[PDB]
Order: C-alpha cells, then sequence, then structure tokens
C-alpha cells in the first residue's frame, strides 16, 4: 500500500457481513418517504431530493 | 561485632543496656521479661539485644601482645 | 428562571443489584405527577436518604434567580442571590446523551436524558414534553431539597 | 481570617518523657511542629574526632562512628553556644565547642570497658548522661591495646545527621475513634482499641462526622537523655517562630526591593 | 564518591535568594512564591494558613524534585487584596499562635510541677 506502521489503527467495514435485506436498508437512502426526509432533511432539500 | 549505640528506627539509646540485658538474664530473669524490666516498650528497640551478635570476644581473643 | 424541571419524587429502591460501592447507591426513584423514572446517585455518606422519603428535585441551569448564565468555576466569594440556599444537597454536571423512543416518521414521545455529575449518573426517563429544556453537551444542577412531610 | 487560639494540657510530666494534648489547632501546624521536634532541634554533639594512637581491633572510622553517636547534656549551653559555621575565629573555640579526651590503656589482665565515663570534659556541665543505669559502652580493650584521642563537640540538629536527634520517638495521633473516616477499617471488629480511645468497648468505631476538624492531637515526646522533653519542646518552637521570623523579613525585603 | 554534604539541606549558597516573587500571566492577582533550602516543615503551614483565610481563592505548595531543596507555593486571591499582604498576615498571625501555644504549654509545665 505505501503507508507506514505508525499511523495505521484498527477499524470494521460496516458493508462487510450485513444481510442483503438490511444493507438495502442502510446504504440505499429511500427518496420516497417524504416524511423521513422532512425529519432528517430540512424543507428546502426535501422538494429538492423529490 | 559491638552492641550499637542507638536503635536505627527509634534512636533511644541501648548501648548502655547489653551488659545489664545480660545482668538480667544471668540471674533468672528470661528475655521476655528482661526486656522490658529494662525499659525497651516499643518492639524496633527489642531486636537490638535479640538479634545481636557479640563478635567483639572473638575478635579479642586473638590478643596482639601476650 | 432556567427552570429546565420541577417535580416531586419519592425513594421506592435503593441499591436493587446490591450496593457496589461504599459512599454512592442506586435511587430507584419515582414521581408524583409527571409519572416519570429517576436513577439519581447521591452520596448517601455525607447525606444519607431512606425508602420513603420524599425530596423536591429541580433541574436548573444556573443556580441564579435572574438567570445570568455563569461561566461555571468555583468563586466562594460571591455575595450574589444563589438558588442554593433552599437546598440540602446541590450537585453540578453536563448532560450527555438524550435517548428517545423516536422513528423514521413520528416523533419521539419518552426522552431519556442521561447526566453524568463528574461521575454520579442519573436516567431521567418519562415523556418527551417536558424534557424540552434538556440539549446534548450542556451543564446543568440538581437542586433537591427532602421534604418533611 | 485570622489563626486560632489552642489549648495546652499535660497529662503526665517525667524527667524522661510527656504525654501532652493539643486542642483547637490545625493537623499542618501539629505535623510541622512533630517534624522540627524530630529534625530541627539544637542539640551538642561530637562531630570532630583526632585520633592520635588507635590499637583497638576495630575500625579507626569505628570509633568516631560510635564516639558521634553518645548524647551529651546541653540543658543551658545550647543556647549559649554558636554554630561553628558561622564562627569569626580559627579552630574550635570553647566558646563556640566542647572540648573531649579519651586515654585509657589495658594495663592489667582483664579486658577494659571503655565507657562514655572516660571522656574527660572541660566543661563541667557538657558531659556524658552518666549523671543520675550503666555508661554508654565504646569498645573492649584488651592488654596490650590503648585509645588516645580527643574530640570536640558542637551545635547542630536532626537535618544535618542523626547524632543531633534529641527525641527517641515521638508518638503523634490524633482523633482516636475513626470519626473522620481517614482510614477505612475492612473489619473494624479486628482492630484494639487506641489507648487515648474514649469509646465503650461494645461500638468498634465512632460514627461518621462530616463537619468535623481534627484536633486533640496526642504527643508522647521521648527524650533520649541529652534534653529534657519540655525543654525539647520549648526549643523546636522558638526555632519554628525564628524561621518565621526570618522568611518574614526577607519576603518583606523582597517586596521593597521590587 | 559524589554524595551531597549535609549543609545544603538548610544553608544558603552564595547568590541563592531565600525567597523569590514571580507574578502569574494566567490568571490575575496570582503569584508563585518560590523558597530555597526549606521542606514541608515551611509550607504545610503556610498553606493551611492561607487555607484559613476566606479571601484567598488558591492556595498550594509542591516539591519540583525531592533530592532538590525547594518549594513553589502559589497563592490567589481576590482582585481587592494582593497576594503579598496575605502571605504577610499568614506569617505574622502563624508566629503570634505559635508565641501563645508557646506561653501556654510554659505555664502548663511550670503549673504541672508541685501543682
Ligand atoms: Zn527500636
Ligand atoms: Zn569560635
Amino acid at each position: 500500500d505505501g503507508l507506514a506502521g505508525e499511523s495505521v489503527e484498527f477499524q470494521n467495514l460496516a458493508t462487510l457481513k450485513p444481510s442483503n435485506k438490511a444493507f438495502e436498508k442502510k446504504f440505499r437512502f429511500d427518496y420516497t418517504n417524504e416524511r423521513a426526509l422532512r425529519r432528517t432533511l430540512q424543507e428546502d432539500l426535501v422538494k429538492d431530493v423529490l | 561485632m559491638i552492641i550499637p549505640v542507638r536503635c536505627f528506627t527509634c534512636g533511644k539509646i541501648v548501648g548502655n543496656k547489653w551488659e545489664a540485658y545480660l545482668g538480667l538474664l544471668q540471674a533468672e530473669y528470661t528475655e521476655g521479661d528482661a526486656l522490658d524490666a529494662l525499659g525497651l516498650k516499643r518492639y524496633c528497640c527489642r531486636r537490638m539485644l535479640l538479634a545481636h551478635v557479640d563478635l567483639i570476644e572473638k575478635l579479642l581473643n586473638y590478643a596482639p601482645l601476650e | 428562571a432556567g427552570i429546565l424541571f420541577e417535580d416531586i419524587f419519592d425513594v421506592k429502591d435503593i441499591d436493587p443489584e446490591g450496593k457496589k460501592f461504599d459512599r454512592v447507591s442506586r435511587l430507584h426513584c419515582e414521581s408524583e405527577s409527571f409519572k416519570m423514572d429517576l436513577i439519581l446517585d447521591v452520596n448517601i455518606q455525607i447525606y444519607p436518604v431512606d425508602l420513603g422519603d420524599k425530596f423536591r428535585l429541580v433541574i436548573a441551569s444556573t443556580l441564579y434567580e435572574d438567570g445570568t448564565l455563569d461561566d461555571g468555576e468555583y468563586n466562594p466569594t460571591d455575595d450574589r442571590p444563589s438558588r442554593a440556599d433552599q437546598f440540602e444537597y446541590v450537585m453540578y454536571g453536563k448532560v450527555y446523551r438524550i435517548e428517545g423512543d423516536e422513528t423514521s416518521t413520528e416523533a419521539a414521545t419518552r426522552l431519556s436524558a442521561y447526566v453524568s455529575y463528574g461521575g454520579l449518573l442519573m436516567r431521567l426517563q418519562g415523556d418527551a414534553n417536558n424534557l424540552h429544556g434538556f440539549e446534548v453537551d450542556s451543564r446543568v444542577y440538581l437542586l433537591m431539597k427532602k421534604l418533611a412531610f | 481570617p485570622y489563626a486560632n487560639q489552642p489549648t495546652v494540657r499535660i497529662t503526665e510530666l517525667t524527667d524522661e518523657n510527656v504525654k501532652f494534648i493539643i486542642e483547637n489547632t490545625d493537623l499542618a501546624v501539629a505535623n510541622s511542629i512533630r517534624r522540627v521536634f524530630i529534625a530541627e532541634v539544637p542539640i551538642i554533639a561530637i562531630d570532630w574526632v583526632q585520633i592520635d594512637a588507635n590499637s583497638s581491633v576495630l575500625h579507626d572510622e569505628f570509633i568516631a562512628h560510635r564516639l558521634g553517636l553518645i548524647p551529651l547534656t546541653s540543658d543551658d549551653i545550647v543556647d549559649k553556644l554558636q554554630y561553628s559555621r558561622d564562627c569569626t575565629c580559627e579552630e574550635f573555640c570553647p566558646e563556640c565547642s566542647v572540648e573531649f579526651t579519651l586515654d585509657v590503656r589495658c594495663n592489667e589482665d582483664q579486658t577494659r570497658h571503655v565507657t562514655s565515663r572516660d571522656l574527660i570534659s572541660n566543661s563541667p556541665r557538657v558531659i556524658p548522661v552518666t549523671s543520675r543505669q550503666d555508661d554508654i559502652l565504646i569498645v573492649k580493650l584488651r592488654k596490650g591495646q590503648e585509645l588516645r584521642l580527643r574530640a570536640y563537640a558542637k551545635k547542630g540538629f536532626g537535618k544535618e545527621h542523626a547524632k543531633w536527634n534529641p527525641t527517641a520517638g515521638v508518638a503523634f495521633e490524633y482523633d482516636p475513634d475513626n470519626a473522620l473516616r481517614h482510614t477505612v477499617y475492612p473489619k473494624p471488629e479486628e482492630w484494639p482499641k487506641s489507648e487515648y480511645s474514649e469509646l465503650d468497648e461494645d461500638e468498634s468505631q465512632a460514627p461518621y462526622d462530616p463537619n468535623g476538624k481534627p484536633e486533640r492531637f496526642y504527643y508522647n515526646v521521648e527524650s533520649c537523655g541529652s534534653l529534657r522533653p519540655e525543654t525539647i519542646v520549648l526549643s523546636a518552637l522558638s526555632g519554628l517562630k525564628k524561621k518565621l521570623s526570618d522568611l518574614q523579613t526577607q519576603l518583606s525585603h523582597e517586596i521593597q526591593s521590587d | 564518591m559524589n554524595a551531597p554534604p549535609a549543609f545544603e539541606s538548610f544553608l544558603l549558597f552564595e547568590g541563592e535568594k531565600k525567597i523569590t516573587i514571580n507574578k502569574d500571566t494566567k490568571v490575575p492577582n496570582a503569584c508563585l512564591f518560590t523558597i530555597n533550602k526549606e521542606d514541608h516543615t515551611l509550607g504545610n503551614i503556610i498553606k493551611s494558613q492561607l487555607l484559613k483565610d476566606p479571601q484567598v481563592l488558591f492556595a498550594g505548595y509542591k516539591v519540583p524534585h525531592p533530592l532538590e531543596h525547594k518549594i513553589i507555593i502559589r497563592v490567589q486571591t481576590t482582585p481587592d487584596y494582593s497576594p503579598q499582604e496575605a502571605f504577610t498576615n499568614a506569617i505574622t498571625d502563624l508566629i503570634s499562635e505559635l508565641s501563645l501555644l508557646e506561653e501556654r504549654f510554659r505555664v502548663a509545665i511550670k503549673d504541672k510541677q508541685e501543682g
């Protein structure tokens, strides 16, 4: 890789070993449920993403 | 080799008590009563009369002259 | 004002998984009007408490009546009025987690304020209506007084 | 914003030790007074030995070591003499030192016991502890050996060396009943009761006391024989007062200089 | 071979000051008093006496290194009360208390003998 061994730390891969169903409901960003978008994004973004 | 002058831990003078300790052990008294008959209450000063070895006698056996 | 919360509680159980430490214990208290849980940890040594006792807990953001939002530091030499004059047990901490029963569509109905007073924890679990004054990373007080009744 | 009015009460006054109690004072003052009792107490002791002929079996330095630990009574001499370092002359002047001499040679057949009694001092009041009980044995000589020397004594304090440590052991103790919880006993029933404990034999320790300060500090200053115990206490307090005064003077000079 | 002597614990060296005042820059009205050739005997009593004074916001000493003979005392008082006068008052009244303790102990001793 070309990296020094000092600045490396243990981590985890979220997208490694999900289930097919859970992987779809965690990394897809459903753009149909406008209520969730209003809860998460602001009003001036839900209309833009829809 | 010789009795110290003072107890290492406390500092009470114990040098002037070896001969008296020997005499009290000599007459009839035993150690457990001799130590408090001499006036040693703390246990730190009691090792000076119990743990001490009297090696000066062997050294004096090698008289230089006569 | 700065009164983030005010309600009467009463103690019903003390260290129910067994007392771990020697100066702190769990106080699984309950409310009387708002019907909310309480897991306060008081210093049982200096401020003993027994079961059945009632106290007036008031989470306040500041100790001053006028609410000047003190910076936060020990300044004993202060002649200004302090709300702690009518309380037998005052503490100072910083809420760090506000958990609730949120979902993806409809807002939460019950929150849970987790505040740590430098080591002594408390969970003020209950409805999501009276906990509007709690925000993560904010200093708060305790201001309890045992009721003689 | 001021200090307190401590009280004193002596419980046992003897010629070997004193047991007094100090009430209404801070712990720091008590501990400092103890450490001054042990370290910073002026007292005369042997610190310069000139050995001319030592035919004994022990080392040449052993004689000086033992002579350094022999106590010397300084009831009214330590306050008069001045530290040899601050002297304004040459050689150990009698105004700032005390001379000693020892000349013993075993001539008869039996072995000699060179004790502190052989230390012939020039001054009458500066003598080893033999006035009013046997004497500190220095060394043992046999027929044919000898020990001639002369030493001088000076003023010093325990902080410099243990030879100037008048107190044998200070029994400092406060709050006999564990009321302030400064120590937590895992099993209080397994511990014995303090000598000064006022609680009955039923309860193991006194109950907790939130608003309580340490008071009633107990003392058992035990004199080795050189200085009297009450004399030790007075000298230590006077020295602490002098140190405080010198510190105040230095601080005042530093402030005015700025 | 290089063990230090016994007089370097209390005796001042030529050029070395007994006490030095140094104002701190992090907070107002705070000075660090550095004492030379002393130990906990002369710092703990002053620390406690300062603690008694309510106008002293901060008070505490330390030992930078046990082999080295120096103590630093940091004092922080109210802005209307300099720490120099706080230190002076603490020393003065501590001296007064020690003198009174001496006098009481002496009269108690003189009464205890045959009385
Ligand atoms: Zn001992
Ligand atoms: Zn001289």
